[PDB]
């Protein structure tokens, strides 16, 4: 029993100067004990890894998995708290930064599984996908370990 | 005016200096605004009651205000003062504020960081009547309002 | 191997398929829009087609009377297929049913199905229309249309 | 030298851009009531001078950002980048709404303003090619069309459908860039007191706002371009994703100059056209 | 039979997370351009088709409540009235189901 997660929205950074870049914001959440295994809402909480949040809740209306509605809750839960109290600006400006889940408590019977869920959202646009590797990078790395041989084991 | 509740504060009190209440109300005034910026608010429990310190210090957590007095425009002067009795006083006061709020990752979202302006205040003090001390109770036709830096929505019915 | 067979497999047997569907038939003649499992609406509908058809020939035919005696389970309907929906149908020769897709199942999140009898009294299903005609492809289309036209 | 002339207009626009932009007094606040069938009444709380319809958008949802291609505001087109002003009444307008007049002219237009962004830089700088106009022409006519002038040498060449192809893939390039379509509130003096260069479009300077009660003019700027039309521009040049200039045209009258006509077609993102409509429409493209 | 030998994390993740079995992105939401809900392009509004069965099932409750008990299919069409609209002229002799409340703009 760890309550490290909720305490990270806690975090004082120091005023920011001037000229820095503004820091973006995030909020972390979690929701305890859902009555779901941990090995099926993993695979929900990986579909929404990398996409903004109204993405998010589209594609989780619409999936049939007991546990979509109960992401969709935390994800609302969390965008509201980040405009009311997080000092976000627009409500669609944030994006799942991370979304994992894990291991619950209670006991057994055959045991009577259980999950948390947690997520942090962190403000500003979705990061663009990593683009593939095209063939002059893979030529330009070949190239450069063929270029960092040295004459093995002598002076 | 309202001699007859400052009888009460007489009798109780025994040593009322009147024209030193101001002195002694700006004093408390700028030392509890100055510790609002630093996470010390242990002492602004005894320089607040309950009535009105749990929002002064929930409302405030997580948001690194900085805060300052520059001049106090003109001398304070008391107010009219009535009075099972906590001392209620009431002092009129134009002062000379800046105020900067920051959210907790350090953007700034109220108020410029010198811009020294006036502020027109109806400041109350309150105090057990023993052992208990002045503290600040509470703080207008309508002066103006400086806006926010964040832009809102307000949803429909 | 299920090469060309058209009928679904349901119920308990052969028997139990013509049972249910002619529940969900006989619920459909008595409300006129029902919401039922996808294939289950799927495989109901050609029969619900074919009950207007019979029920066209009018109530002096006898094949047409045992069908619908067959087919309405609560014969305060049978009236009705005679005397509401096959004379409201006089004009069309095909298509009486309109049937749609709607959200999944709370429960068994089954693929579910709105079908109704078309022309009834009900508040209109929210039947998703195309693109409005003034839109940029369909504006294009139409000066195709013009400059076709006459050159035709 | 068009490498500086750019620099030469762009560095005054800037100019401009920054000295009205700083004469907003310490960030007044605007209300902005919100008209629609979809999330009606809503109040939006805006900055007077710097938040735009876009500011309003993002407040709802991505969707109507992703959506959104024009704004009205005291029900008349507003570009989508364009501040606003004052205490309004907004709403937005897509592709796909009933009645998307306003949304296709404004795209159209834009489309113009891209192709003139393209051709300008097509040719060989030994050359000097000034922009005439972008008639406006309705979305039903069957594609937008931009007038230019070519220099006087170059009556002996109709373009081949090779450079026709090259001017595709430019507009194509910018497509891919996706800048924005920045907007700009001038008084009419920056084209009477320093845009000497302004020697067809002259005439459509004074068209600006000589008819106009106000004497405010509108400009656009893709980046590292600048010109002037006649109503709001969709947000960005991404929306559009199928492009082509198909042919050119001449006007007969040639005594003042070969008044070259450029002809192009093109649909968002949204309304993809399959390939063979996609072939129709480019056959009408040149009429 | 039965196991051999436990099996690793390393193949239970090779086979766990491989793409087969991961959660696809759907293509296929939009939004409702006019109502402006979301929707899958094949499926009927959510929210529209909610806000159509609340009515259907008041007018119901209406038929039910007039038609007294069951086996009583009436034998004419029927037609349903909201308040402040007189049986027009092309309705009579048809049931009327009286409702109590303005007729829903999206009830043509
Ligand atoms: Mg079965
Ligand atoms: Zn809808």
């Amino acid at each position: 029993i760890s309550r490290k997660w909720e305490k990270k929205n806690k975090i004082v950074y120091p005023p920011q100067l001037p000229g820095e870049p503004r820091r973006p914001a995030e909020i972390y959440h979690c929701r305890r004990q859902i009555k779901y295994s941990k090995d099926k809402m993993w695979y929900l909480a990986k579909l929404i890894r990398g996409m903004s949040i109204d993405q998010a809740l589209a594609q989780l209306e619409f999936n049939d998995k007991k546990g979509a509605k109960i992401i969709k809750e935390v994800l609302l839960e969390a965008q509201d708290m980040a405009v009311r109290d997080h000092n976000v600006e627009f409500r669609s400006n944030l994006y799942i930064a991370e979304s994992t889940s894990g291991r619950g408590q209670c006991l057994k019977r055959m045991e009577k599984v259980y999950c948390h869920y947690f997520v942090k959202l962190v403000e500003g646009p979705p990061p663009p996908p990593e683009p593939p590797k095209t063939a002059v990078a893979h030529a330009k790395e070949y190239i450069q370990q063929l270029r960092s041989r040295t004459i093995v084991h002598t002076l | 005016a309202s001699q007859v509740s400052i009888r009460r504060i007489k009798d109780y009190d025994a040593n009322f200096k009147i024209k030193d209440f101001p002195e002694k109300a700006k004093d408390i005034f700028i030392e509890a605004h100055l510790c609002l910026n630093n996470s010390d608010h242990d002492r602004l429990h005894t320089l607040v009651t309950e009535h009105c310190f749990p929002d002064m210090t929930w409302d405030i957590k997580y948001k690194t205000v900085r805060w300052s007095f520059v001049e106090s425009l003109e001398p304070s002067h008391v107010v009219q003062v009535r009075c099972n009795v906590y001392g209620q006083i009431t002092v009129r006061m134009h002062t000379r504020q800046t105020l900067a709020i920051y959210d907790r990752f350090g953007r700034l979202m109220y108020g410029q960081e010198d811009v020294p302006k006036d502020v027109l205040e109806y400041v109350v003090f309150e105090k057990q009547l023993p052992y208990g001390s002045w503290r600040m109770h509470t703080k207008p036709w309508a002066p103006p309002k400086q806006p926010i830096l964040k832009t809102v929505m307000i949803p429909g019915p | 191997i299920s090469h060309g067979r058209v009928f679904r497999r349901m119920g308990l047997g052969p028997e139990s398929r013509i049972h249910l569907l002619r529940n969900l038939l006989t619920g459909l003649v008595r409300h006129e829009r029902i919401e039922a499992p996808w294939a289950r609406v799927d495989e109901m509908r050609g029969y619900a087609e074919k009950l207007i058809d019979y029920g066209k020939l009018g109530d002096t035919n006898e094949r047409a009377m045992r069908m619908a005696d067959f087919w309405l389970t609560e014969k305060d309907l049978i009236p009705k297929l005679f005397q509401v929906l096959a004379p409201r149908y006089k004009d069309q020769t095909g298509g009486y049913t309109r049937m749609l897709q709607i959200p999944n199942r709370s429960l068994d999140r089954a693929k579910m199905a709105v079908i109704e009898y078309k022309g009834n009294c009900l508040p209109p299903l929210p039947l998703p229309r195309r693109d409005s005609h003034l839109t940029l492809l369909n504006q294009l289309l139409q000066g195709l249309r013009q400059d076709l036209r006459q050159s035709q | 030298s068009p490498t500086e002339l750019t620099e030469m207009r762009n560095d005054l626009f800037n100019k401009e851009k920054a000295r009205q932009l700083s004469l907003t007094p310490r960030t007044e606040k605007i209300e902005v009531k919100h008209v629609g069938k979809t999330d009606p009444g809503t109040v939006f709380v805006m900055n007077k001078n710097i938040s735009t319809p876009y500011s309003c958008a993002m407040h709802l949802s991505e969707w109507y950002c992703r959506k959104s291609i024009l704004a009205l505001v005291d029900g008349q087109p507003w570009d989508m980048y364009k501040p606003l002003t004052k205490s309004c009444e907004i709403k937005f307008l897509t592709f796909k709404d009933c009645d998307p007049g306003e949304v296709n002219k404004a795209y159209w237009r834009s489309c113009a303003m891209m192709m003139g962004c393209v051709i300008e830089r097509a040719f060989k700088d030994e050359y000097m090619v000034n922009l005439v106009r972008a008639p406006e022409v309705p979305v039903i006519s069957g594609a937008f069309c931009y007038d230019v002038v070519l220099d006087s040498k170059l009556d002996e060449w109709m373009p081949t459908k090779e450079n026709l192809r090259s001017f595709t893939k430019d507009a194509h390039a910018l497509i891919y860039k996706d800048l924005p379509f920045e907007t700009l509130e001038v008084e009419a003096k920056v084209a009477l007191e320093i845009f000497q260069h302004s020697k067809y479009k002259v005439d459509f300077i004074e068209e600006k706002a000589s008819q106009n009660p106000e004497r405010i003019v509108k400009l656009h700027r893709i980046g590292d371009f600048i010109d002037v039309s006649e109503g709001p521009l969709i947000p960005r040049t991404s929306i559009c994703f199928q492009y082509e200039v198909s042919a050119v045209h001449n006007l007969q009258p040639t005594q003042p100059s070969l008044i070259r006509r450029f002809q192009g077609v093109s649909l968002p993102v949204h309304l993809r056209a399959h390939f063979t409509i996609w072939d129709k429409l480019l056959e009408r493209s040149r009429k | 039979a039965a196991p051999k030998n436990r099996r690793t994390i390393e193949v239970n993740r090779c086979r766990r997370r491989n793409p087969q079995k991961l959660i696809k992105v759907k293509n296929n939401i939009d939004v409702c351009p006019e109502c402006g809900h979301l929707k899958q392009k094949h499926v009927l509004c959510a929210y529209c088709y909610e806000k159509v069965c609340k009515e259907t099932a008041e007018i119901r409750r209406q038929i039910g409540k007039q038609e007294g008990g069951p086996f009583k299919a009436p034998t004419i069409e029927t037609v349903v009235l909201y308040t402040g609209e007189t049986p027009s002229e092309q309705d009579q002799g048809k049931r009327i189901i009286e409702r109590d409340r303005k007729r829903p703009s999206w009830f043509t």
